[PDB]
């Protein structure tokens, strides 16, 4: 036998017996004793028992002699011991320590610090010591087992239930005690050639395992290596329940597998932490439980930002490994982190699984701030619950064809040849990818710039397709930190694949989705944009088409050049396209190419640029929708446009088409809508070479602040199937509020036209200039203007109304109503003309102006000029009525005209009437009544020919100044044989009555002159005059 | 704990899915292992820890189960995947195994 | 790794043996060789543990006293001593390595006949 020789007890009391060969008793009195021996060695079969007064008891037994403390046998106490050897310490074969907790070291403790209740062990040791374990070494619950030494080596069986276990390799560890356990450890201080290694099965069910090495070289040397089984199963216990530190040097090496799941409760935490992280092939660092998992960090906390975990540089998880933080009955996934600083290789399988029966899957990140080669397999799905996530995020990100990438892990990999990096790039096989959506797992991409300087920008490039042919509803998110250049198709055969090429929140890239790169979601949402956050990143798409099946579409990004720009030959199909995006001296939207956007319900292009035009169309571009709304703003450019000398833009919208914006200019388009309507507010809206038809009401507003055009309409054919067209300009500046040039058509057949023109100083209202032919049930134009004129039809135009034509306006200084160009205004039942004028005249006939109707009323006012003019000598006014034409205004002068009606007459009420040149022939009564307030005669007739056909002429001037009240002169024929003629002159002062110049003809049955004067002649004959009637001739007056 | 697994013999055409199940006499925290042996052959892990595939084994194998009722899907049935497979747990001491099911060429 | 496995051996009734089963590729002290019987109309029964490190065993409680699992990790090798071996306790014996989930790799197995 061999037991510890030559002790003596140094601190404290108690006494050393040996009552045996075989066995050594130490009996202690006091709490804490220390004993220095030459030797302490037990030899197989030797018993070493201690005798404390309590479990809080501590016994120290340092070595100052010999070599090496060889124990074989059985050493037992019922309190903690506390060994001490300089020269190392080694645990045989079937040899055991069961206390209520203990130490080995090779570091010295000062008596002074031990007797005192300060536990820090330091320095004192032989170069090149070790504690090697390859008994069994167990503690009582609640207790502690602790090996501080140079190298520190598992091989038996460590446990210490319901409390710690550390081994550790430092200058410097000190143990914080508290009523019988251990609270914490410090290790510090890096040593030589420290290294810990665990080939045996360390266990700590419901406590903390502990593995730091401190090396002080080993550029790639081993400092920590774990082989065997670390169990720590139980709670989970913020601290973590397994914690692996390899210091600021050197590769830890786990091999082993790490444990701390809990078949009951929430699975445990697992921190391994340290400059070289190389996972292995057998390695299954499992954080596993019952109702949730655990968390597993590999050199890193989340995105590294967990302060309390010591970020690795390089991370190395070859093919085989498994880390498993899967939930395995109900609860959700739990939490595994892989972070490294330079270098991540990750080609292992990572699980989060959630429960069969319940819970949501977990996340899962795989990350390097470098070089991440992401080849490996990730697994966070649930049976019932949401689809977890497989982060990646790397400086830099491209996903490549396959893992056909020259990968090193098993063959041609000499040791520790795996931390060298050769794949420059953050390559990501999109296998990987594909099997993730396939197996309902969410991934989401991200980079990040780094320091100027460097070319990593984080350009993600899509090298590969990524497909998701099967599984649940999963979502794709790739955010860039630099450019989203997608050179290869994303689509889903299954499910639904919810794709997101977001840029990063600060990002100042670009998002390019070229060659026939096209996106297909089999129903997920298209998100190309951000939202709200004001993120400079244009989109630039070529040749792609996006399908979104019956989910939405939606495009945003704000540039310089331009926002959104479509070249090559585009499709996007979706339930919703919405399109938005801003630029400052280019074009917001610019669609160059041929692109087709065929939504199921609304399609919406939104943008502004303060230089430039907001949407901008030239290409083929096609546009399906039920709704199709156009908004935008710019301040120097266009809001919307169709323009384009060889594109056509084609709209149609099954409901309603809405554009708004500071100036729309529509063209060589063609427009199909239910409701179309249009809103400019700044600088008019232009519709040239279109054709725009629609179901119901069409309703075209504008405002020009500028020398442009409110409406301007050229070349369009606007057509109303079951509805009016309504326009309504508003002119600020000296545009025309409303204007028609070039072959318009406007057709209401079954509605209303009425075109609104409100202008201001010298701009005018509404001009119809060129060729337009407008038809619709009833017609209206309404205008105002102040130096110009309110309505203007200066060219040729064709009005066809089944019912009424109404044509109303007032003009401070021009003409109300100006009717200068060639017409035709042709109403079934009633044309009606009313204006004001201040200046200039109410109604100026000047072209050649036929007006067809059943009753036809012309009315107005003019201050100083007349109210209805139909006067030319070169042009003819033709009047064809049916019925009553009633003309009633301040001054009515017809001259060269030819009017034919039911019944006539004429209301003067300030300065007369005169008819001359003209052939009027009535069926009925001509019944011409005119008041003159100044010299103007009343009622004045000069080579008129007026013949009633089967009814009377009657005529009734009065003269309140000197003017005459009724004046016949020229070539005057009038012709009543079926009626009487019947002439009214009342004249005041000088003035004369009924004058009769000239020759003048009277044909009637009965033939009246009635009149009055005062010192005028009531009655002067002066010319020729023939007075035929068939009974009888009556001339009276005073 | 006793573990029973059915059936004890499926008769199955190449390249059908078939499951077997396995049932614990007390409640097996997930900790079930599937064996195969094919015959002449030592038996080989398939699926470890309930569900966990074992590194060689093809993708057409897929566990499941909780609690005290627990199967194996064999998406596929190929040639090479007929003979006996068998459940154990590692919840109780016994580590006890089912009986052993039998694929045989139908 | 590798578990290569003694062969087979024809024994009469009374006598004891000690079998083999190769450990390799793997650190031996690290993980559980597990023995299970396997016998025809019983199928696969688990007969015990060792740990070759700290040489901690578990028995089936059917199986104890006798059988006695040891390794000797020096040569990374499994063994095992079944006694008084009777005609009912014929049978091919596994070894396997298992790991805190799965007795991965097992090796091909010792077939032990007793007869007269
Ligand atoms: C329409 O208005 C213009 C000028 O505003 C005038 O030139 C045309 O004679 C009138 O028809
Ligand atoms: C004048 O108007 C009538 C009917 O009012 C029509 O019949 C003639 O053709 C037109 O000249
Ligand atoms: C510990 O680390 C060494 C590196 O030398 C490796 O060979 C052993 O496999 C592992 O246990
Ligand atoms: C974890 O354990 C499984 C099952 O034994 C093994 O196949 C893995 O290689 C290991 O990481
Ligand atoms: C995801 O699903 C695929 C099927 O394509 C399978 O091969 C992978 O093993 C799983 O991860
Ligand atoms: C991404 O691409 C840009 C050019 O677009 C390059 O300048 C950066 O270095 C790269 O990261
Ligand atoms: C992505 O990978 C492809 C190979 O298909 C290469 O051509 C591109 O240069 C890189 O971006
Ligand atoms: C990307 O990976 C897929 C596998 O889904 C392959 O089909 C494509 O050829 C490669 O680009
Ligand atoms: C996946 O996508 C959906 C919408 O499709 C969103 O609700 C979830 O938050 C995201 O994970
Ligand atoms: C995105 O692209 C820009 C150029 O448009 C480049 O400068 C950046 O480096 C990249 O991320
Ligand atoms: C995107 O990547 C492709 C390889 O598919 C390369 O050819 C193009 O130059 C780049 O835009
Ligand atoms: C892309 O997805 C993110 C969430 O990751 C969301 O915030 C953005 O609105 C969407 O574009
Ligand atoms: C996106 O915007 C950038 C500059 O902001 C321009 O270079 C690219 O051409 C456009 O796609
Ligand atoms: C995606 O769609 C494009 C057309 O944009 C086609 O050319 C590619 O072949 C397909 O992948
Ligand atoms: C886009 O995908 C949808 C799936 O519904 C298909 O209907 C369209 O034909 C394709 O363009
Ligand atoms: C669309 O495809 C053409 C060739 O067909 C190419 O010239 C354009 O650059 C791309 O947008
Ligand atoms: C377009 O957007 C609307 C929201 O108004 C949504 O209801 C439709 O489902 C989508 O297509
Ligand atoms: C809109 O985009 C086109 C590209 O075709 C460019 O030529 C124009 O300068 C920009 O406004
Ligand atoms: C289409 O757009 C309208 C607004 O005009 C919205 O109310 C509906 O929800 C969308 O479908
Ligand atoms: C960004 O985009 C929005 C949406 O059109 C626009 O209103 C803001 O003016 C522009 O900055
Ligand atoms: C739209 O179509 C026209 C003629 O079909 C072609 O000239 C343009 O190039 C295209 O955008
Ligand atoms: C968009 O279209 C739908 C049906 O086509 C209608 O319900 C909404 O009012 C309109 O905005
Ligand atoms: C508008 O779109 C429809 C599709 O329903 C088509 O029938 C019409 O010809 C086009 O104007
Ligand atoms: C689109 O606009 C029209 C205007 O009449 C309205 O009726 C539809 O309900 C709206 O969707
Ligand atoms: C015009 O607007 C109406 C609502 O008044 C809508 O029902 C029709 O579909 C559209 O044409
Ligand atoms: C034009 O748009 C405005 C809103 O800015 C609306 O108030 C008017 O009714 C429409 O004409
Ligand atoms: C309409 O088209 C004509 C040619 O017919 C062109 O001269 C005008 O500029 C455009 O508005
Ligand atoms: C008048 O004629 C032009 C030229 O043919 C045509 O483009 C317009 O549509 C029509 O109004
Ligand atoms: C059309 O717009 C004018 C303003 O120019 C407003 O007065 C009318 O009420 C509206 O119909
Ligand atoms: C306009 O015409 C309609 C018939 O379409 C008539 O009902 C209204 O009285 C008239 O103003
Ligand atoms: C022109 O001005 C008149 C007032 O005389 C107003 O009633 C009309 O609405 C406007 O067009
Ligand atoms: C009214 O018409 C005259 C010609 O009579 C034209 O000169 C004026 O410009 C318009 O207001
Ligand atoms: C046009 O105006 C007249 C005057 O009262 C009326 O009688 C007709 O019915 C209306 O059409
Ligand atoms: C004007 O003409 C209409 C035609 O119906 C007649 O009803 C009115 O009596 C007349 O004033
Ligand atoms: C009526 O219109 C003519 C133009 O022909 C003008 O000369 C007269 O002064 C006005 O009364
Ligand atoms: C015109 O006015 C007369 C009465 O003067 C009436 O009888 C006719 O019906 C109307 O057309
Ligand atoms: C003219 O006015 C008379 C009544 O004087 C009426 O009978 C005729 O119908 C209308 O043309
Ligand atoms: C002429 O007009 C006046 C209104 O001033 C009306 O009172 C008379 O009835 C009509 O003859
Ligand atoms: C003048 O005479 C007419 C009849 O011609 C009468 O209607 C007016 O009332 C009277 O002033």
């Amino acid at each position: 036998a061999n037991l510890p020789t030559g002790g003596q007890i140094v601190a404290g009391s108690g006494s050393i017996q040996t009552p045996s060969g075989n066995q050594m008793n130490i009996h202690q009195n006091s709490q804490n004793m220390v004993a220095n021996w030459n030797s302490f060695d037990i030899g197989k079969g030797n018993t070493v028992q201690f005798d404390q007064p309590s479990s809080s008891a501590v016994a120290l037994n340092r070595v100052v002699g010999g070599g090496e403390s060889q124990i074989m046998g059985n050493l037992k106490a019922n309190g903690q011991v506390f060994l001490v050897n300089p020269n190392g310490v080694l645990f045989g074969e079937g040899a055991s320590v069961s206390t209520s907790g203990f130490v080995a070291s090779t570091r010295d403790i000062k008596n002074d610090d031990f007797m005192n209740r300060r536990y820090t062990f330091s320095g004192g040791q032989k170069a090149g010591a070790a504690i090697v374990n390859q008994g069994e070494l167990t503690t009582n619950a609640g207790g502690y087992i602790v090996l501080a030494a140079d190298r520190v080596s598992n091989s038996g069986t460590i446990r210490t239930p319901g409390g710690k276990t550390v081994l550790a390799a430092s200058e410097r560890i000190t143990l914080q005690l508290d009523n019988g356990g251990l609270m914490s450890v410090q290790v510090t201080g890096d040593v030589v050639n420290a290294l810990v290694e665990n080939r045996g099965l360390v266990s700590a069910r419901d406590g903390q395992v502990y593995l730091t090495a401190l090396g002080r070289g080993m550029l790639m040397n081993t400092v920590l290596n774990v082989s065997g089984v670390v169990e720590a199963s139980g709670m989970h216990r913020q601290d973590g329940n397994i914690v692996l530190d390899g210091g600021d040097s050197g590769v830890v090496h786990l091999s082993g597998t790490l444990q701390a799941d809990n078949a009951s409760g929430q699975g445990g935490k697992v921190v391994v932490q340290g400059k070289n992280i190389l996972l292995d092939k057998g390695s299954n660092i499992t954080a596993t439980g019952g109702q949730g998992g655990g968390e597993v960090y590999v050199g890193g906390g989340w995105q590294g930002k967990d302060s309390n975990i010591r970020n690795a540089d390089k991370v190395v998880m070859q093919g085989g490994a498994r880390i498993d933080v899967s939930a395995t009955q109900q609860g959700n996934g739990g939490t595994a982190v892989l972070w490294s600083d330079s270098y991540t290789n990750f080609h292992g399988q990572i699980g989060a699984k959630g429960g069969e029966t319940g819970g949501n899957g977990g996340r899962v990140e795989t990350s390097s701030h470098g070089n991440l080669q992401a080849f490996g397999t990730v697994s966070a799905s649930a049976k019932k619950g949401k689809a977890g996530n497989w982060l990646l995020d790397s400086a830099d990100i491209t996903i490549v064809n396959g893992s056909n990438v020259s990968k090193t892990e098993t063959t041609q990999s000499p040791p520790h040849t795996q931390f060298a990096p050769t794949a420059a790039g953050s390559a990501v096989s999109n296998t990987s990818i594909n099997n993730r959506l396939n197996n309902g797992t969410s991934v989401t991409i991200l980079t990040h710039r780094t320091r100027t300087g460097t070319a990593q920008g984080g350009n993600i490039t899509v090298n590969a397709a990524i497909n998701k042919g099967n599984g649940s509803d999963v979502n794709l998110t790739l955010q860039a930190g630099g450019n989203i250049t997608v050179n290869n198709s994303i689509t889903s055969t299954e499910g639904k694949l919810n794709v997101n090429l977001s840029g990063a929140r600060t990002s100042n890239g670009s998002i390019t989705i070229s060659n026939n790169a096209n996106i297909t979601t089999n129903g997920g949402d298209i998100t190309v944009g951000t939202t709200n956050t004001s993120n400079r990143v244009n989109i630039s798409i070529n040749n792609t088409t996006l399908n979104a099946s019956n989910g939405n579409i939606q495009l945003t990004g704000t540039g310089t050049d331009s926002g959104i720009l479509f070249a090559g030959n585009n499709r996007l199909t979706a339930s919703n396209i919405a399109l938005t995006g801003n630029s400052t001296s280019g074009n917001a939207i610019n669609l160059t190419g041929t692109a087709t956007l065929n939504a199921t319900n609304n399609i919406t292009l939104t943008g502004s640029s303060t230089s430039g035009n907001a949407i901008n169309l030239k290409g083929n571009n096609t546009l399906t929708a039920s709704n199709i709304t156009l908004t935008g703003e710019s301040t120097s450019g266009n809001a919307i446009n169709h323009t384009d000398t060889t594109g056509t833009t084609t709209l149609n919208a099954t409901n309603n088409i809405t554009m708004q914006g500071t100036r729309v200019q529509i063209k060589h388009s063609n427009i199909t809508a239910g409701n179309f309507a249009l809103n400019a507010t700044v600088a008019g809206s232009e519709i040239s070479n279109t054709t725009l038809t629609a179901t119901n009401n069409i309703n075209l507003a504008a405002k020009t602040n500028s020398a442009s055009s409110g409406v301007y309409l050229k070349d369009a054919r606007i057509t109303s199937t079951n509805g009016s067209i309504t326009a309504n300009g508003t002119a600020t500046a000296n545009g025309k509020a409303t204007h028609l040039d070039g072959n318009v058509t406007l057709n209401a057949s079954n509605g209303r036209i009425k075109l609104t023109g409100n202008g201001h100083g010298s701009a005018s209202g509404i001009l119809f200039a060129g060729n337009n032919r407008l038809t619709a049930s009833n017609i209206a134009l309404t205008g105002n203007s102040t130096s110009g004129n309110a309505i203007n039809l200066t060219g040729t135009a064709t009005l066809n109304a089944t019912n009424d034509i109404t044509l109303t306006g007032s003009s401070t200084s021009g003409n109300a109503i100006n009717l200068t160009g060639t017409a035709t205004l042709n109403a079934t039942n009633n044309i009606t003309l009313t204006g004001s004028s201040t200046s200039g005249n109410a109604i100026n006939l000047k072209g050649n102006n036929t007006l067809t109707a059943s009753n036809i009323t012309l009315t107005g006012e003019s201050t100083s000029g007349n109210a209805i003019n139909l006067t030319d000598t070169t042009g003819t006014t033709t009047l064809n009525a049916t019925n009553n034409i009633t003309m009633q205004g301040t001054r009515v002068q017809i001259k060269h005209s030819n009017i034919t009606a039911g019944n006539f007459a004429l209301n003067a009420t300030v300065a007369g009437s005169e008819i001359s040149n003209t052939t009027l022939t009535a069926t009925n009564n001509i019944n011409l009544a005119a008041k003159t307030n100044s010299a103007s005669s009343g009622v004045y007739l000069k080579d008129a020919r007026i013949t009633s056909t089967n009814g009377s002429i009657t005529a009734n001037g009065t003269a309140t100044a000197n003017g005459k009240a009724t004046h016949l002169d020229g070539n005057v024929t009038l012709n009543a044989s079926n009626g009487r003629i019947k002439l009214t002159g009342n004249g005041h002062g000088s003035a004369s009555g009924i004058l009769f110049a000239g020759n003048n003809r009277l044909t009637a049955s009965n033939i009246a002159l009635t009149g009055n004067s005062t010192s005028g002649n009531a009655i002067n004959l002066t010319g020729t005059a023939t007075l035929n009637a068939t009974n009888d001739i009556t001339l009276t007056g005073s | 704990i006793q573990m029973t697994q059915s059936p004890a013999s499926l008769s199955v055409s190449v390249g059908e899915t078939v499951t077997i199940t396995c049932r614990a006499s007390e409640n097996i925290y997930s900790n079930l292992a599937w064996l195969h042996q094919k015959q002449g052959k030592s038996p080989q892990l398939l699926v470890y820890g309930a569900t966990n595939l074992a590194d060689g084994v093809p993708s057409r194998f897929s566990g499941s189960g909780s609690g005290t009722q627990y199967s194996l899907k064999i998406n596929s049935l190929q040639s090479e995947d007929f003979g006996t497979y068998y459940c154990q747990q590692f919840w109780g001491s016994p580590y006890t195994f089912g009986g052993g099911t039998k694929l045989e060429i139908k | 790794v590798q578990l290569q496995q003694s062969g087979g051996e024809l024994m009469k009734p009374g006598a004891s043996v000690k079998l083999s089963c190769k450990a390799t590729g793997y650190t031996f002290t690290g993980y559980w060789i597990e023995w299970v019987e396997q016998r025809p109309g019983h199928g696969l029964e688990w007969i015990g543990e060792i740990l070759p490190g700290s040489g901690s065993t578990d028995y089936n409680e059917k199986f104890k006293g006798k059988a006695t699992c040891s390794a000797d990790t020096s040569s990374n090798t499994a063994y095992m001593k079944l006694s008084s071996l009777t005609t009912e306790d014929s049978a091919i014996y596994y070894c396997a390595r298992k790991s805190p989930y799965a007795m991965e790799y097992w090796g091909q197995g010792t077939s032990v006949t007793v007869s007269s």
